[PDB]
C-alpha cells in the first residue's frame, strides 16, 4: 500500500528546506 | 472582505515603511529549552522575567546566515514579521540583535506541530483537514493581499494553538514582490512545477503549496514522494496525481485544479483568484466569516500541562549560547 511505502520511505520525518 | 483587507493594507504599510527594531535585550529573557533547529538557527522556549511570559525566541547565528547567502532572505523575514497581523499567523513580539546573532521573540504556542500530530495520527477526517485548510486559505488571501509570497507551506511549519485554530511560522522564505520572482525556495514534496523548472513564478506557488498540504492531510502521505529529492520533482513535473480511495469526489476535484501543472488553470491564479478555492463544492459547508472569528468548533485541543510546558514538542540538543566579543556582521544586518 502506498501508506507502507511512505512509512518505509526516508521521508517521514522532519523536512528540510532548500535553496543551495 | 475588500473592506478588511484595505484597511489591513493600510496598517501593513505603515509598519514596512517604518519597521520597529532593536525592542528587547536577551539578558532579559531565561533560556528554557529548544524547540527546534535549522541550517543557520534553532528556537528556544524563553521566559520574560518582566511579565512573567512565554515566547519562542529564535536565534540566527549571522555568520552562517552569511555563508548560506540568507541575508536577505533573512532580512525580508524580519521586516515582514514586524508588520503584518492575522489570527493564523504567529506574532513576532521583540526583535534584537548582539555581536552574534539575530533574535526573533514570538509568541510560544504550546500545542506543539501539525506535523507531530499528523504522523501520530495518520491522517485527518475530511472535514478536519477541511478545517486547517480554511484557515491557510485566509492566510493566503491576506499575505498575497499585501504582495507577500509565503513558500514554505507544510505541516512542519504549523503549530496548534490553545483553541484549536492552525498558527503559520517560518517566514524564513517571504518576499514582499509585485511581479515574477526567481529564488529555487521551499521544501522538496511542496515545490511547484514552476521552481523545480527554474521559470520564473509567482503567488500561484502558494496556491499548489495548499494542494500538497491538503492532499497530505487528509491522505497520510504528500501527493509526490520517493527517497532522494530528484525523484520526487520527477513526480511533481510529470502532471500525474494519484488518490486514495476514500478521497471524496469534490475533494479530488479541489486537489486536480490545485495540483495543475499548467499555471494558466490553477485554481488561486484565474480572474476569480482566491474565490475559485472559496467557492469550489468541497467548501459549502465552510463559513469563511465564522472561521476567521474562531468561532468554529475545532476538531482537536491539544491540551497542555501548563504554561510552559513543552510536552507537545520533540526533544534536541542543547546548544550553548555564545556571543563572541566582536561585532560580526554589522553592515550586512544594520536595519535589523
Ligand atoms: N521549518 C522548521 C521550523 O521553522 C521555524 C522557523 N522560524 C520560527 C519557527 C517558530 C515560530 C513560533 C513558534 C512558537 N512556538 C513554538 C515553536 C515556534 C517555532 C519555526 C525548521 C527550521 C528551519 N529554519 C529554522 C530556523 C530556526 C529554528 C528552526 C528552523
Amino acid at each position: 500500500t502506498t501508506y507502507a511505502d511512505f512509512i518505509a520511505s526516508g521521508r517521514t520525518g522532519r523536512r528540510n528546506a532548500i535553496h543551495d | 472582505v475588500k473592506e478588511f483587507l484595505a484597511k489591513a493594507k493600510e496598517d501593513f504599510l505603515k509598519k514596512w515603511e517604518n519597521p520597529a527594531q532593536n525592542t528587547a535585550h536577551l539578558d532579559q529573557f531565561e533560556r528554557i529549552k529548544t524547540l527546534g533547529t535549522g541550517s543557520f538557527g534553532r528556537v528556544m522556549l524563553v521566559k520574560h522575567m518582566e511579565t512573567g511570559n512565554h515566547y519562542a525566541m529564535k536565534i540566527l547565528d549571522k555568520q552562517k546566515v552569511v555563508k548560506l547567502k540568507q541575508i536577505e532572505h533573512t532580512l525580508n523575514e524580519k521586516r515582514i514579521l514586524q508588520a503584518v497581523n492575522f489570527p493564523f499567523l504567529v506574532k513576532l513580539e521583540f526583535s534584537f540583535k548582539d555581536n552574534s546573532n539575530l533574535y526573533m521573540v514570538m509568541e510560544y504556542v504550546p500545542g506543539g506541530e501539525m506535523f507531530s500530530h499528523l504522523r501520530r495520527i495518520g491522517r485527518f477526517s475530511e472535514p478536519h483537514a477541511r478545517f486547517y485548510a480554511a484557515q491557510i486559505v485566509l492566510t493566503f488571501e491576506y499575505l498575497h493581499s499585501l504582495d507577500l509570497i509565503y513558500r514554505d507551506l507544510k505541516p512542519e511549519n504549523l503549530l496548534i494553538d490553545q483553541q484549536g485554530y492552525i498558527q503559520v511560522t517560518d517566514f524564513g522564505f517571504a518576499k514582499r514582490v509585485k511581479g515574477r520572482t526567481w529564488t529555487l525556495c521551499g521544501t522538496p514534496e511542496y515545490l511547484a512545477p514552476e521552481i523545480i523548472l527554474s521559470k520564473g513564478y509567482n503567488k500561484a506557488v502558494d496556491w499548489w503549496a495548499l494542494g500538497v498540504l491538503i492532499y497530505e492531510m487528509a491522505a497520510g502521505y504528500p501527493p509526490f514522494f520517493a527517497d532522494q529529492p530528484i525523484q520526487i520533482y520527477e513526480k511533481i513535473v510529470s502532471g500525474k496525481v494519484r488518490f486514495p480511495s476514500h478521497f471524496s469526489s469534490d475533494l479530488k476535484d479541489l486537489l486536480r485544479n490545485l495540483l495543475q501543472v499548467d499555471l494558466t488553470k490553477r485554481f488561486g491564479n484565474l480572474k476569480n483568484g482566491v474565490n475559485d478555492i472559496k467557492n469550489h463544492k468541497w467548501f459549502a459547508t465552510t463559513d469563511w466569516i465564522a472561521i476567521y472569528q474562531r468561532k468554529v468548533e475545532a476538531p482537536f485541543i491539544p491540551k497542555f500541562k501548563g504554561p510552559g510546558d513543552t510536552s507537545n514538542f520533540d526533544d534536541y540538543e542543547e546548544e550553548e549560547i555564545r556571543v563572541s566579543i566582536n561585532e560580526k556582521c554589522g553592515k550586512e544586518f544594520s536595519e535589523f
